[PDB]
């Protein structure tokens, strides 16, 4: 019975955590992104995160 | 010209309390530069280091009497004070209380001014 | 070039519209942030290093640009965040802006190197005395006032930053609003939530979560700690 | 100052560093979790130099040891301890000879500075000054066997963090762990003041270290050391009194060799376990 | 504690003699030695603080000198009113301890 | 960021999609193995059983909470701002 | 083993030949090295009786731990 929580349980944390990745962009937060770089060339950006 | 003079009962009873205080004149303790000692000397024997206490109230005593003795400060009143509990037969000695002091860049530790001392003897 | 000036300015509070809106400047170029949103953002530690070259400079000055001059005195970091501005000025014939000629290893990037040895070009080598085809560096280049573009002197300034900032723009401090939904920018970080009272330790500076996500802010005013909440959402399910 | 080539014997002494060395790698907050990261660190256990050049009034017949090379290595530690609070400044820099620009340090007196000058050498110009109980104001003096230099640059001034704590003829109650690094945004220093009842044993509880200063600069360290050599001169030489007598310094140090740690927040936000992952196969299980 | 031992106990000497008496402490204490007069039927008085320099109101004639445990006090001239107890006195331990004292006679 | 995932068809309705036909077959699987008979029996006062005991298992008739000492002891087992999980 | 009972950890090099281990290699050292068709297990020594599986290695050979505190492995029984 354990076994099924935990599994579920580390699965939603990795998950989570997945959102700390830049992916190659220049920032994690896309909040970051928006207030940086102007829309013109940032949906290349979004567009990788997404 | 700071002089320091005692004030003492001179003779105690067997196993009563001791109690000294030692009037500071020329100058207040409550400055922060000095630390204030009482030392004794048996009759006929060497000088024996008794304890000091800091201005701001911190006191330190010899080990060896360390449970036994008190000293306290009242810089209000410019005096400080010893307690000597469980008086024995080699508590009799001269009692001086004396003003030391000291530099932090230079930990060094000397007793510059001393006062005269009183005979305290352990008699029924 | 190779003597560059690194002058680091901090607790400064300047208008950065100017600095686009000078006529003088021949070209302006920003790499990492938005030209217009200069203001919003804050800095760290900015940089202000100057030097000239002679015409043929976009071409060299870029991230990751090979270039002679570019390879031999000075590269950016490939992760570069700045903003290189470039002007004439020829009218300030005038051989004075010497350069170096040559060097013989590459140049790591944000390193001066002030030592000028005349390096042993030719086979024969000497230590303190000018060897046979040792090639002198250091040469003044040609600066005639009638020479053509890509011969003519500038006024090169490179302007490089960090992204605990103390940095700010002309942008006015406003008040602060408390266990309400609204859209804060403390500093450099701005998002959208409510602020509330929590009670911890708080030595370390600033903010923080598994997601990383903030937690708590240090007001730069009025020093204290606020909670951020995300605002109240949920799912809606319609029964018929 | 820098040393009278008095090298009468170099002994060189080895010790097993135990759990030390734990410093806050950015400054955010987190508590209560178990976040793992890699950076510039000091291995678990490391033999390390003991430096024992602590001449207090000589080790035998006025035995004093000299410290004049000390190679930075790419990152450095530091230690000591001592009642007296002799423990004066730091020196880094590749030549010291006005080639480098090298980090000079003056504790205690008024205020703690911190300058970058690209002077020759120890100015020492003033390094003896209204010491005991001398009294007299003359100003007249200098230190006698060397001269001083004038080029500076970023003078640095605040409350001197080289802090003698309270200095008693206690048990054992001073003990600095100084740790300097060297890298391109700023110089970064981290302290940590803490009384240990051992005085040849490196104690081997867990304590961490907090940041300092965010001084920045971007110059090349080679070497580093430190010069306790002020107030070395016996004033008058019939006084005979530098200070006590010359000098005394543990300056108990090590390298870095890098690595990556998992560290252990607590609950209120400070370090209470930090394991290593190269060390043994179990830390990489770990 | 520190053990503080004086080679001489007591001692005569004339007037004009150049006296030196030695203190050595059971270990290493630097430079921590202070000096101290005892004259009869009078009060403790501090006369050498520190070996480098005298007290206030102390004679020139009084001198210290020596390193590590062993340190010498001398008198460079002896006068009548030199007769008196000399006690040297670490403060390297925790208790600010006394030597055993050396009486100086004048004859 | 609203506006760039519209041009990515209907991924996000597959998803929703799925999970709630996730979330609907758990609960039948409970429904399906829990639920076969549908006549709530009623506990009879135990007293003979032909000497048989049963006290550790039958729900407690003195705690309000229909649970049995068993019961308790398995649920107080398993270790799972309201609290989901373990983290 | 658990981290209550001891400390003591052996490694197990998979597929790698004890006879050329030396290439591949404080437990470098040749204290009580093992071949299995597994590969090549270092820090435990070889046992010969018959136990329990509490620790599955390959090809048969489980590994556990008893008392002096040392890691041992054995055919399985
Ligand atoms: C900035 O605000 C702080 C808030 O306490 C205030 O103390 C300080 O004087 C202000 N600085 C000014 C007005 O220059
Ligand atoms: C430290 O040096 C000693 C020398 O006696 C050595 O035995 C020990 O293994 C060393 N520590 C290491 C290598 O971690
Ligand atoms: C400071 O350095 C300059 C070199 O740029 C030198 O000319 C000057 O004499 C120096 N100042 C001194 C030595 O006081
Ligand atoms: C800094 O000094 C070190 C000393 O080892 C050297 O390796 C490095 O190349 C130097 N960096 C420079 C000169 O930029
Ligand atoms: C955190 O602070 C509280 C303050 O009451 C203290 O009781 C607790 O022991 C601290 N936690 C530690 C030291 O790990
Ligand atoms: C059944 O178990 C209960 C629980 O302890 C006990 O009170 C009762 O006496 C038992 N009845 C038997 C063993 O017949
Ligand atoms: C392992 O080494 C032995 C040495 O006798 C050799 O016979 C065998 O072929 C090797 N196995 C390999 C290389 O897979
Ligand atoms: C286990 O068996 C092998 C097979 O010959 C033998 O070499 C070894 O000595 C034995 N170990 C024991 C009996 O402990």
């Amino acid at each position: 019975l354990q076994d099924v929580v935990n599994q579920n349980a580390q699965a939603l944390n990795t998950l989570v955590k997945q959102l700390s990745s830049n992916f190659g962009a220049i920032s994690s937060v896309l909040n970051d992104i928006l207030s940086r770089l102007d829309p013109p060339e940032a949906e290349v950006q979004i567009d990788r995160l997404i | 010209q700071v002089q320091l003079q005692q004030s003492g009962p001179g003779l105690v009873k067997p196993s009563q309390t001791l109690s000294l205080t030692c009037t500071v004149a020329g100058g207040s303790i409550s400055s922060g530069t000095y630390y204030w000692s009482w030392i004794r000397q048996p009759a006929g024997k060497g000088l024996e280091w008794i304890g000091r206490i800091y201005t701001s109230g911190s006191a330190n005593y010899n080990p060896s009497l360390k449970s036994r003795v008190t000293i306290s400060v009242d810089t209000s009143k410019n005096q400080f004070s010893l307690r000597l509990s469980s008086v024995t037969a080699e508590d009799t000695a001269v009692y001086y209380c004396a003003r030391e002091y000291s530099s932090s860049y230079y930990y060094f530790y000397y007793m510059d001014v001393w006062g005269k001392g009183t005979t305290v003897t352990v008699s029924s | 070039v190779y003597a560059w000036n690194r002058k680091r300015i901090s607790n400064c509070v300047a208008d950065y519209s100017v600095l686009y809106n000078s006529a003088s400047f021949s070209t302006f170029k920003c790499y990492g942030v938005s030209p217009t949103k200069l203001n919003d953002l804050c800095f760290t530690n900015v940089y202000a290093d100057s030097f000239v070259i002679r015409g043929d400079e976009v071409r060299q000055i870029a991230p990751g640009q090979t270039g002679k001059i570019a390879d031999y005195n000075y590269k950016l970091p490939d992760d570069f965040t700045g903003c290189v501005i470039a002007w004439n000025s020829n009218n300030l014939g005038n051989y004075n802006y010497l350069y170096r000629l040559f060097r013989k290893s590459n140049l790591k990037p944000f390193e001066r190197d002030i030592s000028t040895e005349i390096y042993q070009a030719g086979s024969t080598p000497c230590n303190g005395v000018e060897g046979f085809n040792c090639y002198f560096p250091l040469q003044s280049y040609g600066f005639q006032p009638t020479n053509g573009v890509g011969y003519q002197p500038y006024r090169v300034v490179v302007l490089s930053f960090e992204l605990p900032a103390t940095v700010c723009g002309p942008k006015k401090s406003t008040n602060l609003v408390k266990n309400k939904c609204v859209n804060f920018n403390f500093n450099g970080l701005t998002g959208t939530g409510v602020l509330t009272e929590s009670n911890k330790k708080f030595l370390p500076f600033q903010q923080r979560d598994i997601a990383d996500t903030t937690d708590a802010v240090r007001d730069p005013q009025t020093l204290e700690i606020l909670d951020i909440t995300p605002c109240s959402f949920g799912g809606v399910s319609v029964i018929t | 100052c820098v040393n009278l080539t008095t090298r009468t014997q170099l002994p060189p002494a080895y010790t097993n560093s135990f759990t030390r060395g734990v410093y806050y790698p950015d400054k955010v907050f987190r508590s209560s979790v178990l976040h793992s990261t890699q950076d510039l660190f000091l291995p678990f256990f490391s033999n390390v130099t003991w430096f024992h050049a602590i001449h207090v009034s000589g080790t035998n017949g006025t035995k004093r040891f000299d410290n004049p090379v000390l190679p930075f290595n790419d990152g450095v530690y530091f230690a000591s301890t001592e009642k007296s609070n002799i423990i004066r400044g730091w020196i880094f820099g590749t030549t010291l000879d006005s080639k480098t620009q090298s980090l000079l340090i003056v504790n205690n007196a008024t205020n703690v500075v911190i300058k970058v000058c690209e002077f020759q050498f120890c100015n020492d110009p003033f390094l003896g000054v209204y010491y005991h109980k001398n009294n007299k104001s003359w100003m007249e003096s200098e230190f006698r066997v060397y001269s001083s230099a004038n080029n500076c640059t970023f003078e640095y001034v605040s409350q001197p963090f080289l802090m003698d704590l309270e200095g008693k003829q206690g048990n054992f109650k001073n003990l600095r762990e100084f740790v300097f690094k060297n890298i391109d945004g700023y110089f970064k220093i981290y302290s940590k003041h803490t009384p240990i009842n051992l005085v040849r044993d490196l104690p081997q509880g867990f304590s961490a270290l907090e940041p300092l200063v965010d001084l920045p600069i971007g110059i090349n360290i080679t070497r580093f050391q430190t010069l306790l050599a002020l107030h070395r001169s016996y004033l008058t030489p019939g006084d005979s009194s530098s200070g006590w007598t010359a000098g005394a310094a543990a300056y108990y140090v090590g390298y870095l060799q890098p690595r990556t740690f998992l560290l252990k927040y607590n609950e209120n936000g400070t370090i209470t376990d930090a394991v290593d992952c190269a060390l043994d196969p179990l830390s990489e299980t770990k | 504690a520190i053990r503080m031992t004086q080679s001489p106990s007591s001692l005569s000497a004339s007037v004009g003699d150049r006296v030196t008496i030695t203190c050595q402490a059971s270990q290493d204490i630097s430079n921590y030695l202070n000096w101290y007069q005892q004259k009869p039927g009078k009060a403790p008085k501090l006369l050498i603080y520190v070996a480098s320099n005298l007290e206030t109101g102390v004679p020139s004639r009084f001198s210290g000198s020596g390193f590590g445990t062993d340190f010498t006090f001398t008198i460079s001239s002896l006068q009548p009113e030199d007769i008196a107890t000399y006690y040297c006195q670490q403060f390297d331990n925790l208790p600010y301890t006394f030597g055993q004292g050396t009486k100086l006679e004048i004859k | 960021c609203s506006n760039l995932l519209l041009q990515y068809g209907s991924f996000c309705t597959q998803l929703n999609r799925a999970l709630t036909g996730i979330a609907v077959e758990q609960d039948k699987n409970t429904q399906e193995v829990f639920a076969q008979v549908k006549q709530i029996y009623k506990t009879p006062p135990i007293k003979d059983f032909g000497g048989f005991n049963f006290s550790q298992i039958l729900p407690d008739p003195s705690k309000p909470s229909k649970r049995s000492p068993i019961e308790d002891l398995l649920f107080n087992k398993v270790t799972l701002g309201d609290i989901a999980a373990r983290d | 083993p658990g981290t209550n009972t001891s400390n003591q950890v052996a490694v197990l090099y998979q597929d790698v030949n004890c006879t050329e281990v030396p290439v591949a290699i404080v437990y470098s050292t040749g204290s009580n090295v093992f071949q299995t068709r597994a590969g090549c297990l270092i820090g435990a020594e070889h046992v010969n009786n018959s136990y329990e599986c509490d620790i599955p290695i390959g090809a048969g050979i489980c590994a556990s731990y008893q008392t002096s505190q040392s890691i041992i492995a054995y055919t399985m029984s």
